[PDB]
DNA sequence: AGCACAATTTAACACTTTTGTCAAGC
DNA sequence: GCTTGACAAAAGTGTTAAATTGTGCTATACT
């Protein structure tokens, strides 16, 4: 279009991040050491990020522009321009949460100011140098 | 103020290569079957030559000789 | 020239996957969500041949026979009864 | 091959060749006479890093007349 | 329909062509089977020799 | 401040077992497991336990898991002592430690106390395997399978041993001989062992390597335009052919659709045999080869 | 924990921080911070005021403050972190991929330890490692020593792309190389007309 | 010499036990592999192979093992 | 390291269909 | 202007052997 009005930012939520993603990359693998082809489920995986060649799926059963926008039932790669390999994102689903270092270690610490914790104390918590009281039962503590 | 000359710049890089080998010589003694250890079995020269090769390449004191004329060189 | 199949991951999300009509559709598809999902159409044919993984109990059984395990538990309980 | 390219092949009868052309050409804006040539082949005993069968170096030389735009001092 | 143990080539062509039951097979015409993709003469020769048995 | 210092502080808080305790814990682990498996046996066929029998069975299992955890925490120092030696090889020290702990875990699982051997004797095996097996799956940006990492290492030792015997480096022939493999194979292996380099290295001294890489799939404007022009000249030259003559060439090469067609398929549209189409093909091609039509397309050779 | 454990809950790691944010009242901390800037003027007032700027920012915007803790980490498209073979076949790739590799390696190990069951010492160690690896990915060296490659040169993080004279803005955005241009050495034009 | 000077620092190598000692001494160079002209042509480095005498001693068994060692070019 | 064994992938191959081609004739 | 049958190359297709790849394990004692 070339004419847009506003350009906005915000914190990306886990859900925003998941909606951007065309798949979850599950392996720390780049490319095969023999064939030099992208390894499935790794970084560069054609199933998620996209085809290496235009309108060519990984295995090649559908090689032609005749059917764009169909997915190969074997390799699960979509038939379209390899340009999407430039536009498409994945995601990782963490087994434990993680703090965004920009908001923890930025000066002043945003988390520190948000929860009113001293930055040097906030550090001890996220890096497992000390505990933090998450909840306390005020009634049960009083009655007993 | 010195002025570490070429011989010394090489010496220091050799010293580093040996100390990295002494580490493998010390630990090697422990897990090697004793009386089966020889000066060679404890010695692995990879880090010593690497120091030299990695000094002449990638080091800022080791430069491609500047020759468009004898004076430049 | 494409037919669209829908899958449902174990957590409830549903995804549209376009396929070629001529091709045979699968019953499970790795999904953009990162989980396996099941086709909401007829089949849905197969278990996928699950073999259970190896467990600590398995590794203990192959050394201690169940009898030795029983006497050991005997030693342990007779020790708990004495207080 | 593109259809428009495969049609000309049939007409002029030039088989689409099995291999791409990656060849050594002289950089833009350069020129001279070929002085000497050095060839290292794996077929010949020679020597080379793993994977490299043949290495050829070409030395081009030129007389440069003093030209407007050259720097003197 | 699987009691025939047709040569794997014949079973896949028929299964793709959509003959689930032998009742659908006998109705099909011999010229209708050989038009099915990758279905040749040796296919109808094996199917015919088994049907005769 | 350091993350490994932090982890060493905590593993230091536990206490090293002697031979007697290791046996003690081992029993508790096996007792708890059997206690669990039996109770689970009741779950399927029922037959609930008496209350005192159930309350104590629940405690045997809890005590077993408490034992397994105490055996591990007491030996964490052993993992660290082994992982110290494998650093600098391309894995982070913490990652070596953690993988060793995974081996420590299987040692505990598979350890047998009746053999009367000290725990560190059997645990050293698993911890080392877990750490070296880890390095083979991980330490390389481009992964190589364990069987290939196995040979890449063997070839390395041969070269170092042969290096010491020959006062020089061995040629591919000497190496393939000492290893009982073909020299062509040892080359293939030496290519496998090459490791990639950073596109972010600064080679300028001041620009980064990564920005010197051409884009080979980038569209070249002069070709796409001439290809557009070629697509024009063909459309014209084809107009000099009979409607069916041009129609057959287009379908044969897939000009309009992009999908080429077989002689039988083009015979199906015009209602003829494949052979007829093959004939019409030969004629229009000698018509196309005719110089008045071909003269203009010559410069498009490539 | 053993005595009183039933009366309270506590934890470590971002998992705990997530809980504190989960139980949070911005509108509550908003005003309760709003009065303290009125009543308590002093050095504390200067502290409460700054702290208000962040707490207030989250009210007006619809942003959930939960965003500051990550359940999922996005992965940048492959061509922006390419791996390609140079002339001669030797390979070169972005530092981003080894950075993504540590993260995914540690996340997967964490899944493994969780399933076996593992003493907190081991598990907590993984979570601490997982946290640091996602830090290095986003901003490397911003905390602690930077993750380095061979030759001890720090890997380039996502933040390293944007920042500096060589970042996207100054390098590739406010300026750039252009087609239809050239240069040479200049010589005097004394016979030229001014135009 | 600089080489001997850094070799004095290494000798001997002794673990905490002092039960074994690996000693170094007497560095030696052979004649240069290839000539300068030959190296510039063949893309090699002008180098002399270095040799060392490595003595390993077992304090428990009192045995000596003397071995000539190749450090590198 | 090194091996053993199961699992998985790749090649090799036999075999069947399809595609292009020729001669000959309607 | 067109079709038929004999025919060989070419292209798929299923069936099997070889190779490649993944995982478990190693019991003096070693923290
Ligand atoms: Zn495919």
């Amino acid at each position: 279009v070339n004419f847009f009005d506003e350009l906005r930012i915000g914190l990306a939520t886990a859900d925003d991040i998941r909606n951007w993603s065309y798949g979850e990359v599950k392996k720390p693998e780049t490319i095969n050491y023999r064939t030099l082809k992208p390894e499935k489920d790794g970084l560069f995986c054609e199933k998620i990020f996209g085809p290496t060649r235009d309108w060519e799926c990984y295995c090649g059963k559908y090689k032609r522009v005749r059917f764009k926008g169909i997915i190969c039932e074997r390799c699960g790669v979509e038939v379209t321009r390899a340009k999407v390999r430039r536009e498409r994102m994945g995601h990782i689903e963490l087994a434990a949460p993680v703090t965004h270092i920009w908001y923890f270690k930025g000066v002043p610490s945003r988390l520190g100011y948000l929860l009113d914790l001293a930055p040097k104390d906030l550090e001890k918590i996220i890096y497992f140098a000390a505990y933090v009281i998450t909840s306390v039962d005020d009634e049960m503590r009083h009655n007993e | 103020r010195r002025l570490r000359t070429v011989g010394e710049l090489i010496q220091n890089q050799i010293r580093v290569g040996l100390s990295r080998m002494e580490r493998v010589v010390r630990e090697r003694m422990t897990t090697q079957d004793v009386e089966a250890i020889t000066p060679q079995t404890l010695i692995n020269i990879r880090p010593v030559v690497a120091a030299i090769k990695e000094f002449f390449g990638t080091s800022q004191l080791s430069q491609f000789m500047d020759q468009n004329n004898p004076l430049s060189g | 020239p494409r037919q669209v199949a829908r899958y449902r991951t174990d957590n409830g999300e549903e995804f549209d996957v376009p396929f070629a009509d001529d091709a045979e559709i699968p019953g499970t598809w790795l999904c953009r969500n990162g989980l396996e999902g099941t086709l909401i159409e007829g089949d849905v044919p197969e278990p996928k041949k699950v073999k259970p993984p190896r467990t600590h109990w398995d590794m203990l059984l192959e050394r201690r026979s169940v009898e030795e395990l029983e006497e050991l538990l005997k030693e342990r309980l007779d020790l708990i009864k004495a207080k | 091959l593109t259809p428009e390219e495969r049609l000309l092949r049939a007409i002029f009868g030039e088989k689409a060749r099995e291999v791409r052309d990656t060849s050594l050409k002289v950089p833009h804006g350069e020129s001279g006479k070929v002085i000497g040539i050095r060839v290292f082949s794996r077929e010949d005993d020679d020597e080379l890093p793993a994977g490299v069968n043949e290495l050829v170096r070409v030395y081009v030389a030129q007389k440069r007349k003093i030209s407007d735009g050259d720097k003197l001092a | 329909i699987d009691d025939l143990d047709l040569t794997v080539r014949s079973y896949n062509c028929l299964k793709r062509e959509g003959v689930h039951t032998v009742g659908e097979l006998v109705a099909r015409t011999e010229s209708d089977l050989l038009d099915i993709r990758n279905f040749g003469q040796k296919s109808i020769d094996e199917v015919k020799i088994k049907l005769h048995q | 401040a350091d993350s490994v210092r932090a982890y060493l502080k905590q593993i230091g808080k536990v206490a090293l077992l002697n031979a007697e305790e290791e046996v003690e814990l081992a029993k508790r682990i096996e007792a708890g497991l059997y206690a669990t498996q039996k109770l689970a046996e009741l779950a399927e066929k029922g037959e609930k336990l008496p209350v005192q029998q159930r309350r104590d069975m629940q405690w045997i299992c809890r005590d077993g898991d408490r034992a397994k955890n105490h055996l591990l925490e007491a030996n964490l120092r052993l993992v660290v002592s082994l992982a110290k030696r494998y650093t600098g090889r391309g894995m982070a020290f913490l990652d070596l430690i953690q993988e060793g702990n995974l081996g420590l875990i299987r040692a505990v699982e598979k350890f047998d106390y009746t053999k009367g051997y000290k725990f560190s004797t059997y645990a050293t095996w698993w911890i080392r395997q877990a750490i070296t097996r880890a390095m083979a799956d991980q330490a390389r940006t481009i992964r190589i399978p364990v069987h290939m990492v196995e040979v890449i290492n063997k070839l390395g030792r041969i070269q170092r041993e042969l290096l010491q015997d020959l006062g020089r480096e061995p040629t591919p022939e000497e190496l393939a001989k000492e290893m009982d493999i073909t020299p062509e194979k040892v080359l293939e292996i030496q290519q496998y062992a090459r490791e990639p380099i950073s596109l972010d290295q600064t080679i300028g001294d001041d620009s980064q390597l990564g920005d010197f890489i051409e884009d080979s799939e980038a569209v070249v404007a002069v070709d796409a335009v001439s290809f557009t022009l070629l697509q024009d000249q063909l459309q014209s030259v084809l107009e000099t052919l009979s409607e069916r003559e041009a129609g057959v060439v287009r379908l044969r090469f897939g000009l309009t659709d992009g999908q080429p067609r077989t002689l039988d398929e083009i015979g199906q549209v015009y209602g003829v045999t494949r052979e007829r189409i093959r004939q019409i093909e030969s004629k229009t091609m000698s018509k196309l080869r005719h110089p008045s039509r071909s003269q203009v397309l010559r410069d498009y050779l490539d | 924990q053993d005595r009183y454990g039933e009366y309270f809950t506590g934890a470590m790691g971002a998992e705990s921080i997530k809980k504190l944010i989960e139980n949070f009242d911005i509108d509550a901390e908003a005003e309760s911070l709003r009065e303290v800037i009125r009543s308590g003027k002093g050095q504390k007032k200067l502290r409460a005021l700054k702290r208000l700027k962040v707490v207030a920012a989250f009210q007006q915007s619809g942003n959930s403050p939960m965003g500051m803790v990550l359940d999922a980490v996005p992965v940048i498209p492959p061509e922006l972190r390419p791996m390609v073979q140079l002339d001669g076949g030797r390979f070169a790739t972005s530092d981003l991929n080894d950075l993504y590799r540590r993260v995914i390696n540690r996340n997967n190990r964490l899944k493994r330890l969780i399933d076996l069951g593992a003493p907190e010492i081991i598990v907590n160690n993984e979570k601490r490692m997982l946290q640091e690896s996602v830090d290095a990915l986003f901003d490397n060296g911003r905390r602690g020593r930077p993750v380095t490659g061979p030759g001890n040169r720090p890997l380039k993080s996502l933040s390293d792309l944007l920042k500096g004279k060589q970042g996207r803005f100054r390098q590739n955005l406010l300026g750039k190389r252009v087609d239809y241009s050239g240069r040479s050495v200049i010589v005097v034009g004394p016979q030229l007309k001014l135009h | 010499g600089g080489l001997e000077e850094v070799l004095a620092e290494l000798s001997p190598i002794e673990d905490f036990s002092g039960s074994m000692s690996l000693s170094f001494s007497d560095p030696r160079f052979d004649e240069v592999k290839a000539s300068v002209d030959e190296c510039k042509d063949k893309d090699m480095t002008y180098a002399a192979p270095l040799f060392v005498t490595a003595e390993f001693i077992n304090n428990n068994t009192g045995e000596i093992k003397s071995q000539t060692v190749f450090m590198g070019d």
